[PDB]
This record gives C-alpha cells, sequence and structure tokens, in this order.
C-alpha cells in the first residue's frame, strides 16, 4: 500500500519560515526522485520542486529559489521542504508526490500524491469560530430545514458532521467564503422531514482544528 | 516556459455522452510527455493518462488520450455522475520548468428540478453578539444558474449578501445553494419584513419565502 503523508504547515506571518515534512511508504523510497506540488485556494496546480534519489540533482520552481530548500532522509523515507521568506503567493495546499515509476528523470509526472498540508501566509491573527444555529420553522411538500452557521474564523479549515457522523443523507455543507472583514464563515444545513423534528435530535459538530476548538450545538425548533 | 492552453473552459454533457478535452501547447512537447489528471473537489489530483496515451493503473477503459507535438485530447466516454470534476493536463518533456493547463470543469446534465427554498432569522444567539445573518437555503436544484434576491421591507438590497454553492451531488446531480445576507443588530430590529426572492429556469414565476421579525 503507497502511503504518502504531509505535515507541518499552517499559520505564518508573511516574510516567516516553516518547514514542512512527508513521509511514505508501500515503495523503495530510495529508488525514486520525491517532488513537491502546491496549489493555491481555488486556482491550478504549480510544481515547486523535486530531488533525486540519492539528492544529486535538486530543482525549483523559479518562483522558490533562493527561498525554499528541498532534501530528503532514506534511512526516514522522508522528503523535506524548508520555506523561508514566505509570501502571501506562497498560501497553498502543498502536495508530496511520487511519479509512476521508470521515468527517465527527475521531474515528470505523479501517480502518487499525499492528502496535502495547507500553508496560509498572512500576519492576521487565530481565531476560532461562533456557531449559532439555524432553528427549523413551521414547511416544502413537508420538508423542513436546520443548520449551524459557522461564522467569522481564520484561519481555513473547519469541518462539520452532523449527529457525530451518524446523519448524512439530505446534509448540504457549504463552501466557506471570505468576508470583507477577512473573516471566514460557512453554513452546513440538512433537510429533514417535518415530523422528524419531534423523534430526532439534531446536534451539529464543528471542529477548527486552527485553533483546536470543537463545538457541538443542539439546534431545535423555536 | 511552455503554455498549455485548455478548451474548452467548461462542459455539460448528459451521462452516457462522449466527452473531448483539448489541450494546446505554445512548444512542441517532446517525447509526448504529457498527462491528464482528474481532481475532484477537496481532493488530490488523480493521475489519468501519461505520456500521452498510456492509462495510469486502474483507470477504466473510458479514458483515452492522444495527439502529439502541440495538440493533445483527452476523452472520456461513458459519462457518469462521479466525473464531475476539473480536468487538468500537465507537459514534462520540457526543461525542468513544467506546465499545467487551467483545466476543463465537466458538469453533469440532468433534468431540470426547481429548487426548495428555505429563509433563517438570524439566531438570538447571534443577535446577542451583536451581529445579524439572514440566510435563504436552495436544495437539490438544476441547474446551476439561479438568481437570488434579498428584499427588506420590500426594499431590494445589493452588495450586502454572499453565496456559496455545493459540488453537483453523486447521486441526482443537483445543486445546493445558500445566500447570506449580512446587516447590522440595530437595522434588523428596525424592519419587519425580510423575503429572499429566487429565479431559476424550474419555476414559471419566482419564488419568495419571508418572516416577520416576530414570528415564532
Ligand atoms: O534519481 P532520479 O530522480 O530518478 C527518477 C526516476 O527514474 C525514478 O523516480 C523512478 O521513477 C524510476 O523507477 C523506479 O526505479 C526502479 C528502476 O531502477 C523502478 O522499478 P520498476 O521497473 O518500475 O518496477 C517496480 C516499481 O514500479 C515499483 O513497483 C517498486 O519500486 C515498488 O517498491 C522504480 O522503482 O533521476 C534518475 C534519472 O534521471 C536517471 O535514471 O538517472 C537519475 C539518477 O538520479
Ligand atoms: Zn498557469
Amino acid at each position: 500500500e503507497v502511503q504518502l503523508v504531509e505535515s507541518g504547515g499552517g499559520l505564518v506571518t508573511p516574510g516567516g519560515s516553516l518547514r514542512l515534512s512527508c513521509a511514505a511508504s508501500g515503495f523503495t523510497f530510495n529508488t525514486y526522485s520525491m517532488n513537491w506540488v502546491r496549489q493555491a485556494p481555488g486556482k491550478g496546480l504549480e510544481w515547486v520542486s523535486s530531488i533525486s534519489r540519492s539528492s544529486d540533482y535538486i530543482y525549483y520552481a523559479d518562483s522558490v529559489k533562493g527561498r525554499f530548500t528541498i532534501s530528503r532522509d532514506n534511512a526516514k523515507n522522508s522528503v523535506y521542504l524548508q520555506m523561508t521568506s514566505l509570501r502571501d503567493e506562497d498560501t497553498a495546499v502543498y502536495y508530496c508526490a511520487r511519479d509512476p515509476g521508470g521515468m527517465p528523470t527527475t521531474v515528470t509526472t505523479w501517480l502518487y500524491w499525499g492528502q496535502g498540508t495547507l500553508v496560509t501566509v498572512s500576519s492576521a491573527s487565530t481565531k476560532g469560530p461562533s456557531v449559532f444555529p439555524l432553528a427549523p420553522s413551521s414547511t416544502s411538500g413537508g420538508t423542513a430545514a436546520l443548520g449551524c452557521l459557522v461564522k467569522d474564523y481564520f484561519p481555513e479549515p473547519v469541518t462539520v458532521s452532523w449527529n457525530s457522523g451518524a446523519l448524512t443523507s439530505g446534509v448540504h455543507t457549504f463552501p466557506a467564503v471570505l468576508q470583507s472583514s477577512g473573516l471566514y464563515s460557512l453554513s452546513s444545513v440538512v433537510t429533514v422531514p417535518s415530523s422528524s423534528l419531534g423523534t430526532q435530535t439534531y446536534i451539529c459538530n464543528v471542529n477548527h482544528k486552527p485553533s483546536n476548538t470543537k463545538v457541538d450545538k443542539r439546534v431545535e425548533p423555536k | 516556459e511552455i503554455v498549455l492552453t485548455q478548451s474548452p473552459g467548461t462542459l455539460s454533457l448528459s451521462p452516457g455522452e462522449r466527452a473531448t478535452l483539448s489541450c494546446r501547447a505554445s512548444q512542441s512537447v517532446t517525447s509526448n510527455y504529457l498527462a491528464w489528471y482528474q481532481q475532484k473537489p477537496g481532493q488530490a489530483p488523480r493521475l489519468l493518462i501519461y505520456d500521452t496515451s498510456r492509462r495510469a493503473t486502474g483507470i477504466p477503459d473510458r479514458f483515452s488520450g492522444s495527439g502529439s507535438a502541440t495538440d493533445f485530447t483527452l476523452t472520456i466516454s461513458r459519462l457518469e455522475p462521479d466525473d464531475f470534476a476539473i480536468y487538468y493536463c500537465q507537459q514534462y518533456g520540457s526543461s525542468p520548468p513544467v506546465t499545467f493547463g487551467h483545466g476543463t470543469k465537466v458538469e453533469i446534465k440532468r433534468t431540470v428540478a426547481a429548487p426548495s427554498v428555505f429563509i433563517f432569522p438570524p439566531s438570538d444567539e447571534q443577535l446577542k453578539s451583536g451581529t445579524a445573518s439572514v440566510v435563504c437555503l436552495l436544495n437539490n436544484f438544476y441547474p446551476r444558474e439561479a438568481k437570488v434576491q434579498w428584499k427588506v421591507d420590500n426594499a431590494l438590497q445589493s452588495g450586502n449578501s454572499q453565496e456559496s454553492v455545493t459540488e453537483q451531488d453523486s447521486k441526482d446531480s443537483t445543486y445546493s445553494l445558500s445566500s447570506t445576507l449580512t446587516l447590522s443588530k440595530a437595522d434588523y430590529e428596525k424592519h419587519k419584513v425580510y423575503a429572499c426572492e429566487v429565479t431559476h429556469q424550474g419555476l414559471s414565476s419566482p419564488v419568495t419565502k419571508s418572516f416577520n421579525r416576530g414570528e415564532c
């Protein structure tokens, strides 16, 4: 089983530095080039840097030369990316990637990807969200709606589940929007039959990991 | 650098039909080192094709790549609702600068479905916090295009609402949309009627969901 797992991302002030890690398993690590590829929020993909199997050949994109340093340890099955003098343009999900195998050079195309770690470059301070209930009222064809408003948080991301994951049908968790104040906001809604409001309780499980925030809010009819 | 231009920008087709995607390069790509990715929202890219025509392992035969030099083609036959994604092309025959296309977004077409509309007054908890948000929900509709307008005491609003849309549903290929109106707590208590007016191809006339600030 081939697995890549990035780590180390987070909030960093402009001009600061951050070190990213990527552990690998499921293949002979020492026979493969390793690569870092990033994707800014809402945009496409951009290759960052790569390193050959024994660190003899190191390549960078022009946008990171003199600022980012790639390295690897074949005994730890790990490739690293040391970032310095970070800019707003560096805000992206950073992916660890590996080629399909048998490729002719260090930088080609990538078959395996990690989950990616989010790097946010901004001087704005960390803030956990407020979780407000969206109460169901009193009915389109017998359908009611409820939800939770996750307002004013920074940075991304937050996750939302319902009834600790047991409730999934009819759930619509919307992508966050950036308000003018610089803080994010999102809603997660569920549609249910009206009579189920009397025979089932609805709790939204909001998680904002960047601030160690865990909020469970019971949503009830007004 | 070698510039890759993908066309069309967006593609909308029915299940079972064939999608043809183009990737044009500003320079000749050496030895046909051209790849194709599929990326669903929230996930890492999925390698479909590399070396122009070689399918990645586990990729079905409905994904086929072709072309050479400056013209490359990805063909997705027998389209599934699973295929809602953006598709990128990526060349790697140049000198280290490897480039990506800007993507072709593929939507799965289905029959027109009108939305069910709901409106949420700001919670008493949020009004306790000094801010007021009014949310309007559109659920299980198609196509994506929809007009949502806020009226406060019959006065049309502008510039004070933000929308967010979900990805196309895996099963029924529908969308859901939210519109959030922001206003001060003072002005929220200064008006009575808050209405959300929705226009959509599945509605003969616009639908209005509303409440008065004294409901329960
Ligand atoms: O050093 P780099 O940066 O290397 C770039 C690529 O060639 C590798 O990343 C890799 O894809 C090769 O396949 C790998 O090496 C084996 C051949 O030496 C291939 O085996 P393979 O033939 O693909 O068979 C098995 C593999 O597919 C896989 O299942 C296995 O490894 C899992 O445990 C595969 O493992 O650059 C190379 C390249 O320019 C040249 O070889 O010289 C440089 C010396 O540094
Ligand atoms: Zn570009």
